[PDB]
C-alpha cells in the first residue's frame, strides 16, 4: 500500500515557475535579535 | 445546510492556492503571476542573473514550438513598429 | 522664404500632445487662415483633425475639426501657410 | 436657546451666500474661459505642489512623526525634481532618458530599505552604540547637496536639446554601465549588511566582491550611477564638477569613517587597507 | 558551469595559466609554507 | 509702439470672445435652458437628395 502513496507524491514533475521560485530562495529572518 | 456549500466553495478557494491539478486556464494564470512576483522582487530578480539557473532548467516539442511562435510574433511587431503608416507623406500631401 | 523654421511643426505637436489645445469651428478657421494670420497648418494621419498653429495669440495652437471639402484645401494654399501632415506608426492602428 | 437660533441663521446666511457666490463662479464663462487658459500648464503645477507637500512632510519628519509614506513622499519629490524636472523646463518636454533614470534612482534607492526589511523584523531602529553612527557637520552635508544639485541641473543645461541624442548602438555603454552600478552598489550593501549585529555595527572585516577593488564601493556606485545620468546626456564637465564635490565630500566622510574602524579593529583594517588602498576609482583615486 | 565548453588547448594556452594566478591573487588563496606548517603541528 | 499694443489687445480680444462664446454653448448646452432652438434641435422625417 505504501508503494502506491509513494509513487503518487508527484505524478507531475515540478512546474517552471515553481522550480524558478525554489532556485532563488534566501536567508528569510535569521539576524535578528528575537530569532 | 447552506453552509456546506460555502465550506466546498472556499475549500476550493484554498485548493486553487496550490498546484495539485486544474484546468490549464488557471494554471496559465498562476504561472504568469509567478512570473511576475519573480521579476518584481529585485532580491529575487539578481538571483535569475547566475547562468546555473538557467543551466539546470536547460539541460532538463512543446515548449520549442511555444517559443518560437512568440519569436515570429515579436519579429512581426518590430517591424511593422519602425514604419510609418504613411511611408510618402509628401505624396499623399 | 527661407525662414528657420522648416520642419519644427508636427513632431514638436508629437511630443507636446500633454498640452490642452481649445476647440474652434471650421469657419473661424476659415475666416483667420485667409487673413494670413496663422504660421502653419497641421494634418493629422486620420484627416479628421488638424491642429493649427498661427503667429500671435493665447494660446498659439487650437483644435479645429474639419469637413472635407476642395475648397478647405484651396484657401489653405491661397492663404500661403505653412502645410504638412503628422506621419504616425504603423502600430497605433493596431493597438486600437 | 435662542443663541443657538441666531448663530444657526448667521451660519445659514454665510452659507447662503457663499454658495450664491460658488453657483455664480460655476456658472461663469469668463472663468471657465480663463480655467482653460490656465489650463495650458498643467505639468509644471504638480511639480510645485509636491515641494510643497515634500517640505511640509519634511518638517514633519524632522520633527520625527512621519509615516513611511511620507518619507517616500519625500523621496519621490527629490527624484523627480532630479531627474524628472531639470529636462522638463531646461527643454520643456520629456521624451527618452529622464523617466528611465527617475525610475533607476527610486530602484537604486530600494535596497537599504528591502535588505533591511528582509534580514530584519521590520525597519525599526535597533538601540546601538552611539558612536558607530558617522555624523558630519550641517554646513558640509547640505554644502555636498547643492554641489550635487548643480552637477545635475548643470548636466541638463549645458546638454543638448533632448530628441537630437542618437541611439542604436550608442546607447548600450548607459545600459551596461547602470547594470554594472546595480550589482556593485548590492554587492557592497548586502556584503556590508550581512556582518553587521544592528544597522551598523560590523563584527568583522569586509573583503569580498567589490571590497577587493576599491575601499569605499557603495559611495562609488551612487558616483557612479551620477556619471550614468551624466553620460546618458552627454555632458562631460558636469560629470567632473559632480566628481569634484563627491571626491570632497565623501573623501572627507570615508576619512573619519576610515579613522574610526582603524581605531575600532586595529591591525585587521589596516591590512585591509594595505591590500587594497583606491578608494573610491579603481587605480585612480 | 564554463569549464562544460572551454577547450583544452584554451586551458593549457599561457593566458589561462596566467589568469588563475591572477584569480587567485585577487581573490586572496595563496597557501604558503608556514600556513602548513601550523597545520600539521596543530593536528594530532 | 502704442498702436501695436492697442492692436494686440483688440485681435486678442477677438479670440477672448470666441473662446468665451464657445464656453458659454456649452455651458447652456446641458441644462435644457436652450431647449428647442438651433443649437438643439428635434428628430423629425427623413428627406430625400431631390
Ligand atoms: C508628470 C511629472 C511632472 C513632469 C514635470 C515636468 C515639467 O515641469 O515641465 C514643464 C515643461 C514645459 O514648460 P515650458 O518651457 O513649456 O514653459 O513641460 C513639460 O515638458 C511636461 C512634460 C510632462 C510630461 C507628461
Amino acid at each position: 500500500r505504501e508503494f502506491l502513496v509513494q509513487f503518487s507524491t508527484l505524478r507531475a514533475e515540478k512546474r517552471i515557475d515553481q522550480i524558478l521560485l525554489s532556485l532563488t530562495h534566501s536567508d528569510h529572518l535569521s539576524k535578528n535579535d528575537s530569532g | 445546510q447552506f453552509k456546506s456549500w460555502i465550506f466546498e466553495l472556499r475549500e476550493i478557494v484554498r485548493e486553487i492556492k496550490n498546484a495539485h491539478y486544474f484546468l490549464d486556464s488557471w494554471t496559465q494564470f498562476n504561472s504568469v503571476g509567478s512570473f511576475i512576483h519573480i521579476f518584481f522582487h529585485q532580491e529575487r530578480f539578481r538571483k535569475l542573473l547566475d547562468p546555473r539557473i538557467f543551466s539546470i532548467l536547460l539541460l532538463r516539442r512543446y515548449f520549442t514550438i511555444k517559443g518560437v511562435v512568440l519569436f515570429v510574433v515579436a519579429a512581426l511587431l518590430y517591424r511593422i513598429n519602425n514604419r510609418n503608416m504613411v511611408e510618402s507623406k509628401n505624396l499623399y500631401l | 522664404r527661407t525662414s528657420e523654421t522648416e520642419g519644427t511643426r508636427a513632431l514638436w505637436i508629437s511630443k507636446r500632445w500633454w498640452r490642452y489645445r481649445p476647440k474652434l469651428p471650421y469657419t473661424y478657421f476659415l475666416q483667420k487662415l485667409d487673413s494670413s494670420e496663422v504660421a502653419a497648418v497641421v494634418f493629422t494621419e486620420d484627416l479628421k483633425r488638424l491642429y493649427v498653429t498661427m503667429k500671435e495669440g493665447f494660446p498659439l495652437e487650437y483644435i479645429v475639426d474639419i469637413p472635407l471639402d476642395p475648397y478647405l484645401f484651396e484657401t489653405i494654399c491661397n492663404a500661403g501657410v505653412e502645410v504638412d501632415l503628422l506621419q504616425k506608426r504603423q502600430i497605433h492602428y493596431f493597438m486600437k | 436657546k435662542p443663541m443657538d437660533v441666531v448663530k444657526l441663521t448667521l451660519l445659514l446666511s454665510i452659507l447662503t451666500v457663499a454658495a450664491k457666490k460658488t453657483l455664480t463662479l460655476v456658472l461663469d464663462p469668463f472663468f471657465w474661459m480663463y480655467f482653460s487658459w490656465t489650463w495650458l500648464f498643467w505639468p509644471w503645477f504638480i511639480a510645485v505642489g509636491l515641494a510643497g507637500y515634500g517640505i511640509y512632510c519634511f518638517r514633519k519628519h524632522w520633527l520625527g512623526e512621519a509615516n513611511a509614506f511620507e518619507q517616500l513622499g519625500i523621496v519621490t519629490s527629490v527624484f523627480t525634481w532630479l531627474t524628472l524636472v531639470p529636462p522638463a523646463y531646461f527643454n520643456g518636454y520629456l521624451e527618452g532618458w529622464p523617466y528611465v533614470f527617475f525610475l533607476a534612482y527610486h530602484y537604486f534607492f530600494f535596497f537599504n530599505v528591502s535588505v533591511r526589511k528582509r534580514l530584519y523584523g521590520d525597519f525599526y531602529a535597533r538601540t546601538h552604540d552611539p558612536k558607530w553612527d558617522v555624523n558630519t557637520p550641517l554646513w558640509s552635508r547640505i554644502l555636498f547637496g547643492v554641489g550635487i544639485m548643480v552637477g545635475h541641473w548643470l548636466a541638463a543645461f549645458e546638454g543638448p536639446e533632448l530628441h537630437r541624442l542618437p541611439g542604436g548602438w550608442a546607447n548600450v555603454g548607459i545600459w551596461i554601465l547602470i547594470v554594472i552600478t546595480m550589482l556593485m552598489h548590492y554587492d557592497s550593501t548586502l556584503y556590508l549588511a550581512r556582518y553587521s549585529e544592528k544597522v551598523v555595527v560590523p563584527t568583522a572585516v569586509v573583503q569580498f566582491g567589490p571590497y577587493r577593488w576599491v575601499r569605499h564601493p557603495i559611495y562609488a556606485s551612487t558616483m557612479l550611477l551620477f556619471a550614468a545620468y551624466c553620460t546618458a546626456l552627454r555632458a562631460p564637465l558636469s560629470l567632473l564638477f559632480l566628481l569634484a564635490v563627491c571626491l570632497v565630500y565623501y573623501n572627507k566622510k570615508a576619512k573619519m569613517e576610515e579613522e574610526l574602524m582603524v581605531e575600532s579593529f586595529g591591525q585587521s583594517y589596516s591590512d585591509y587597507a594595505d591590500k587594497v588602498r583606491h578608494k573610491f576609482i579603481p587605480f585612480v583615486y | 558551469t564554463f569549464s562544460h565548453i572551454v577547450p583544452p588547448w584554451l586551458r593549457k594556452t599561457k593566458v589561462a595559466k596566467t589568469m588563475g594566478k591572477m584569480l587567485v591573487n585577487h581573490l586572496g588563496l595563496n597557501l604558503t609554507k608556514d600556513d602548513l606548517e601550523n597545520v600539521v603541528d596543530l593536528m594530532e | 509702439n502704442m498702436e501695436e499694443l492697442e492692436r494686440k489687445a483688440n485681435v486678442q480680444l477677438e479670440r477672448q470672445l470666441v473662446m468665451a462664446s464657445d464656453w458659454s454653448r456649452t455651458l447652456l448646452t446641458m441644462r435644457g435652458k436652450l431647449k428647442g432652438t438651433e443649437w438643439d434641435p428635434e428628430t423629425s422625417h427623413r428627406i430625400n437628395f431631390s
